[PDB]
């Protein structure tokens, strides 16, 4: 009848790098950058974390603030560009780690930054079919940034899981509905045998952000009846600053409506964990009744669209695990050496 | 130098084993052979452990500690001593000089093996031949022993048909053990015409690679009195040892062991008993050819004619004259868990001289209340013999 | 491999057994009791993370392996239910001291090189308050 | 009763080779091997194919088959552990060369063999839910074996796909329910560098492939209250015959019930590909009522079951599209010499 | 129960042995102890040899067998001990008790180490201490024993001043050791400055990995009078093992090792002697708290009061109205050889004892004729103690 | 990987050892004579490679590394000055036999890994 989230939780590893830290080593300007990608530092994963521990941690605090056994989680997703195996399933090592094994499904989902989000669909569907109780939807990433790349300055660490529920008393948020556009779109890719992404440039704006993001926007809200003036908060895809911000406003969302969301400038890009974590953010402030328009993207050509309310049990599970903008502030800056020590980007 | 004897045996059962953890094993060992023993863990006196793999298979060295601690005994004395793959034997060995000398009432010896915890367990058993002349130049373990069978063949004219008919009883007598790794029968053809590990050997003349575990609760003759009733107390008459050339291609007679010889005719003169008395005896037959050298190098046959009389009968429940060897298995079908191989074959004796229920479907008709066992280390180059006796 | 695959459950989520005879908690799960032995009745008991730092050791020059992290803390941490474990801590090494609250944290603990397995296991790591 | 196949699809190509072929330059005896994995030939594609293009025939011809306009596909999912791309998605390409494009959902799925019945519960649960109208659902493979080992006799390539509708008139099979059982097992895995796995050997049989496969098919008999009598066909998990034989002898199903469903052995392993192209060719065979049991397995540990039953429309469509069996004995076979050519295995 | 003496002793050097192949050293240590002993090699009924390593580093098992081959022993009987650290008292224990059962009149108990021949032996000395458990975590063999140091600092108050004077005195003795790995002296200043390994431990707290190889010459205390002069006979007067659990996480006491305590105690009830009898230790000072605890742990001090006695001094051979420990470098300055250490620390009270040429500069003053050894195996799981004295 | 340096010269140039209280060849080389032990002395001896098939047999499934080998002779050979060594024989599998004439060959015998150090010495190949 209703579907909802019944649970959410977060997290992002404590290390950070200031944009003023990679400029330096390659002869840049970290205004200019800071400017341009509207990003002033990013998460750093240590060097004995990765996407599956993120999403443990992200899975676990998801738990607390649902107040379920673990033992009812018929699914486990993990939506990610990152991770540890490129054949043994993440999910299934948080699956064994939150103890909702054996009785369950699970499955590693890839489709860029947008695979997060893929799944938070698939655990709409199969608790609304009636064919599981609960299910997990996991967005984590560690991301890599080539060394002289620009993608250096943005792509960090994180995660963000989300428990499905059809039970109206534990559901803390509702479903309206759901959207996704999908095309063939070569903007960024990356073939299995590299471990460095290649992108298009200038193509991967207007032609496929762009694109993908507000066509999915306006086909959500074509969808529920809606415009930007119904809707109190929004989060969008934030690769930099910059797009986030000119697609909210290309919308017609002000300041108040999508400062929230927005993480990037001090978070990074966390790929699959960027809208999640974001909308994570949003339900640590919401107020009972708030709508909500998440709309994400993946390079491949992808975006899905969410239209969330907000109910009254919200209050009563925020505390019961850290924040986001907590996580977001507990942290440790390291210069560039350490940086390329941790993430391995030495040969 | 005081007499020693058996009062208790336990097992678990040999194979693939991915469940029982490396502890289950040895807690299952140790616990069945103190129920048998009828004895409470604080009579144990000390502990000595054989292990053949020990930190290659699981990367842990110092495991005669960590049994001690997990079986809670601490802090009882626990020694781990090794031999390849007669281990077992060894520690058994040892543990009867400690209760001959007194310092040691009551011992147990026990034997335990995890292979299937490795990816590849060949690079573990050719281990036991020399590294640097050997294994060096691709001398496989199996290899080695087809060198040895193809060396037989050469001078003494054994068949491939002759030799593979050691496996088919091995098989037949493997369905009567509960115990036994493989539970089946096959024919000559199958053993023949199985997947080729090593010329001539195929993958039916080979032991597995199993994990397992086994124990003895060796006691000295008066206490063990206390202890049981006389008729399920078996006593040891000899526990010998000997060594040979690490490398086959160092030994003078590739056809024979004479850590064999050495061995059992040194038990057979404490024991003042010729081979002709011996009922039942538990062979190392890791290989098919090992088993044959054995019966000869034990002196149930001249060298060269055991291959012609294992063809049309003999070492059966069937036949009545002759002696019966590997009533179980064997290490070709019971299972060959290295470490505990040694403890296994005398545990079997046990059985059979005490006329247990456990060997009831595989028992042997025992005259004179004699059987020995032969365990050996690598291709020869350790052989522990030990002889034992239902009467003092 | 295999011997990652049997000890899942205590290292990922701290798994442990409880003697009813004695009202004991064992960490790592035991399957036979020290104490009371075959008398000794085993239940399966789920230990909170949290403990505290009973000693510890900061180690400078470790295997080639843990290069990125050196120096590190190595601890023993005596969990709240009475077992105590050997773990690093995930803390600067001017942090630790004997009787810091810590609590068990989900990490990459090692990797079977570049090709082989990788695994998880129990960090400590110290608590906000 | 809800949920249902309107459509399935499958693709083998077309070059084959020998156990001989390969046995002869490795120093093996063909005849041990091919008793020993009861497999005597596997599939080859060319070098102009790939995991995209076998998803993409598959998916064109259940389209022939479900007789629906793909403009009414709202999700593709694509199962494989051989996506052309580590970050594009192979879904997207799907949905593009089908039509199905813009107005759908779709993702790239990673779980060992298990990834393409993986989506098949997806779909299941978005058409269920109402979500979506219809859903596709594709299990496809370029295997690649390593030179010397004994994968090279059976890794191969193949894929099928299934489209999941809600309308009684357009089912030709009927979902009576699902069932899954996850672990966490290193039985077998590949690292993101590595492009050959690595495999446990003797542990991937009993404690990995029987424990999970077994358990799923006696969890799903519990959830529908059923014996092995109650079904008229079966497909398990087929790394080898050997496996695939022992599974379903061990729960009492006789050759007669599973003859259809193994294809191993002139096919080869397709591993996502291998279950979904067992259960077409048991729908090409398989007449009105007709109950089917499929067993999927995946390494990292997982398995997915169903319970399936045969509707009235099934022999309208069978011929809609080439067979199963057709395109299995459509073949040209090839040296190792060309093998390894097309395979890429030259450096 | 036949009485058990020591009539030779040969030792390898000790560290960096690049020259020396590995059977270079089991003959140099072995014919050496069989001139001392003066004793032909027919002479031996049997060899006992312990070795931890076990080719970790070589690859090689069935060590035993190879040795007996490579010596020309062939067909006497060779075993393989092992527990770590403590390999070689308790092969000397295993030889104790085949001489005192009277299957065997002269034993050699042996213990050989190669550790150079591997680029890092870190990983093959971890293997001692429970993989699963503290390995798998990170936990470093001197982490180990750096969290045993501070926990006894925590404790009892002990400052890294008092542990550092531990090793100038080791250091000091090493300079009139010929067989010593390290024969330089050093200040408090230069151990504590050293480059740290782990905290609080730094280089110069810790023994070193090293090669080498012991052998002792047992036999039976009547048969003894044969080869050697009465006054150059040692007797043992008992050889004790016990057990502790093998990680130090599992410990009820870390600042102390329990199987030490018991097994110190049953050594001093059957010789009927008290600590303050005995002129003369040998004690597992790996890592200098080792030494601390273990003089604690045999009874010379209460618990806690080490530090006082170290930085006083009274331990020092110069020092009268004390036991003088570790007369000979030790582990920190002799060197540390994982096998063969357990015999060298019991080969060192020989010399003492006898007053023997050897340690003429070292020579401690022997008041009742007694001296004891600690050999210890991982962080104290396996603890083996020998007590000799000069009268039978 | 210490180990392969010290017998390089056995390995290599097939270097052993002869007994002059014996006058028998002895090989590898012995630190201590079997027969005489510490009453025998021992002088460095060049063996010819030329020796006979004592025994055999056919490795048809060994580790991964000798892949490419599958399948290979394994044998011990008798040397003319009488020691017996195991090594591998390069010829066709049907066309081994007992007492075939070899004569050693310098080769790659293995490595450790791609990355590791690569360990020569002796493989027998049959004369003319
Ligand atoms: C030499 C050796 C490795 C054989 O090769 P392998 O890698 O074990 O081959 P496999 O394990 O795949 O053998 C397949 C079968 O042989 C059986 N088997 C294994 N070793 C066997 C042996 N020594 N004797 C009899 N059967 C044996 C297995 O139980 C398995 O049974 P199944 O397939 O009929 O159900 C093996 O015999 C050994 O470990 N020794
Ligand atoms: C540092 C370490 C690796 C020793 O090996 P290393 O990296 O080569 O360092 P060094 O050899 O320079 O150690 C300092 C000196 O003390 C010697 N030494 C080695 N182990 C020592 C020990 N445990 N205690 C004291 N000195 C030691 C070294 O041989 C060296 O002597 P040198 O300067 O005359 O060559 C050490 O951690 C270890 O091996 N333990
Ligand atoms: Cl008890
Ligand atoms: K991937
Ligand atoms: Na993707
Ligand atoms: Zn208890
Ligand atoms: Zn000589």
């Amino acid at each position: 009848k209703d579907i909802g989230i019944v649970g959410y939780g977060s997290y992002i590893p404590k290390y950070r790098i200031k944009v003023e830290e990679i400029a330096k080593v390659w002869g840049k300007d970290p205004e200019a950058i800071k400017k341009g990608l509207v990003v002033n530092e990013k998460s750093v994963p240590s060097p004995d974390e990765d996407t599956a521990t993120i999403a443990v941690e992200a899975a676990r605090n998801a738990v607390k603030r649902a107040g379920i056994n673990a033992e009812k989680i018929g699914a486990v997703y993990v939506g990610s560009e990152s991770h540890p195996y490129a054949v043994k399933p993440t999910s299934a090592t948080v699956a064994e780690a939150i103890g909702a094994t054996p009785d369950l499904t699970a499955a590693d989902l890839e489709f860029a930054c947008k695979a997060g989000t893929a799944g938070i669909q698939m655990c709409m569907g199969l608790v609304g079919s009636g064919l599981i109780e609960y299910g997990m939807a996991i967005g984590a990433d560690t991301a890599q940034g080539a060394p002289g790349d620009a993608l250096e300055y943005t792509a960090s660490a994180g995660g963000a899981a989300y428990i499905i529920g059809n039970k109206k008393d534990e559901m803390i948020a509702v479903f309206n509905g759901t959207y996704s556009y999908t095309t063939d779109t070569p903007d960024f890719w990356r073939r299995e045998g590299q471990s460095y992404p290649k992108h298009g440039g200038r193509f991967t704006g207007e032609p496929a952000y762009f694109k993908h993001v507000l066509n999915a926007a306006k086909g959500i809200m074509e969808k529920m009846g809606t415009t930007v003036k119904d809707y109190d908060y929004c989060v969008f895809h934030q690769p930099n600053g910059k797009f986030y911000i000119k697609a909210a406003k290309s919308l017609g969302f002000t300041n108040e409506q999508y400062k929230y969301g927005l993480l990037t400038p001090y978070l990074g890009n966390t790929y699959s964990g960027a809208v999640p974590l974001g909308l994570s953010n949003i339900l640590d402030h919401a107020e009972e009744g708030a709508r909500i328009l998440a709309v994400s993207y993946g390079s491949g050509a992808g975006s899905d669209a969410f239209d969330i309310t907000v109910t009254e049990r919200i209050k009563e599970v925020v505390d019961k695990a850290p924040k986001t903008l907590d996580l977001l502030n507990r942290k440790k800056y390291i210069d560039y050496a350490v940086y390329v020590k941790y993430r391995g980007k030495i040969k | 130098m005081r007499d020693v004897a058996i009062i208790g045996y336990g097992q678990t059962k040999f194979g693939e084993l991915w469940e029982d953890s490396f502890r289950d094993l040895i807690v299952e060992a140790g616990v069945k052979a103190i129920k048998d023993a009828n004895v409470d863990g604080g009579d144990i006196d000390a502990m000595y452990i054989g292990n053949m793999s020990g930190g290659l298979f699981v990367g842990q060295e110092h495991i005669a500690s960590l049994i001690a601690d997990h079986a809670g005994l601490n802090p009882v004395p626990c020694t781990r001593v090794e031999a390849a793959c007669a281990s077992g034997s060894l520690a058994l060995r040892s543990a009867v000089l400690s209760v001959a000398s007194g310092h040691h009432d009551v011992v147990l010896a026990g034997g335990v093996e995890k292979m299937t915890d490795v990816e590849d367990a060949t690079a573990a058993i050719a281990s036991a031949s020399d590294q640097e002349w050997e294994a060096f130049f691709g001398a496989t373990f199996p290899s080695l022993y087809a060198m040895m069978a193809r060396r037989y063949m050469y001078q003494y004219g054994l068949t491939i048909e002759e030799l593979s008919m050691w496996s088919v009883i091995a098989h037949e007598n493997a369905t009567k053990n509960k115990y036994a790794q493989f539970g089946f029968k096959t024919t000559l053809e199958q053993v023949m015409n199985a997947s080729p590990v090593a010329d001539p050997l195929t993958l039916m003349h080979c032991s597995p690679v199993s994990d397992g575990a086994s124990a003895l609760i060796v006691c000295d003759a008066d206490k063990a009195e206390e202890f049981a009733p006389k008729d399920e107390i078996i006593y040891i008459k000899a526990s010998t040892q000997a060594s040979d050339t690490i490398a086959l291609h160092d030994r003078e007679d590739m056809t024979t062991l004479n850590a064999a010889k050495v061995a059992s005719e040194k038990a057979y003169k404490l024991a003042k008993i010729a081979p002709e008395k011996i009922d039942v005896a538990e062979v190392h037959d890791c290989f098919a050819i090992n088993g044959l050298i054995l019966v000869e190098d034990l002196g149930f046959c001249k060298k060269g004619d055991a291959g012609k009389v294992i063809d049309e009968g003999k070492i059966r429940i069937d036949y009545d004259d002759f002696v019966t060897v590997n009533p179980s298995g064997g290490l070709k079908a019971a299972g060959h868990a290295l470490g505990a191989t040694g403890i296994r074959q005398v545990g079997e004796l046990y059985w059979q001289l005490k006329q247990d229920k456990e060997c009831k479907d595989r028992q042997a008709t025992i005259k004179n209340g004699y059987g020995i066992a032969a365990n050996v280390g690598g291709t020869g180059g350790t052989v522990c013999v030990h002889l034992l006796s239902d009467k003092r | 491999v295999v011997r990652s695959w049997r000890h899942m459950k205590e290292r990922y989520n701290l798994i442990g057994t409880r003697c009813k005879t004695c009202g004991k908690v064992y960490f790592p799960s035991r399957t036979v009791c020290p104490d009371c032995r075959r008398k000794g009745e085993l239940e399966e008991f789920q230990l909170s993370g949290k403990g505290k730092i009973y000693t510890y050791s900061i180690v400078y020059a470790p295997p080639k392996e843990f290069n990125k992290l050196t120096p590190y803390v190595i601890a023993i941490v005596e969990l709240e239910e009475g077992p105590k474990v050997t773990a690093q801590v995930d803390c600067d090494i001017n942090k630790i001291s004997i009787g810091i609250p810590v609590e068990a944290a989900f990490r990459r603990i090692k990797e079977d090189g570049k090709d082989g397995i990788i695994s998880y296991g129990y960090k400590f790591v110290p608590i906000t308050e």
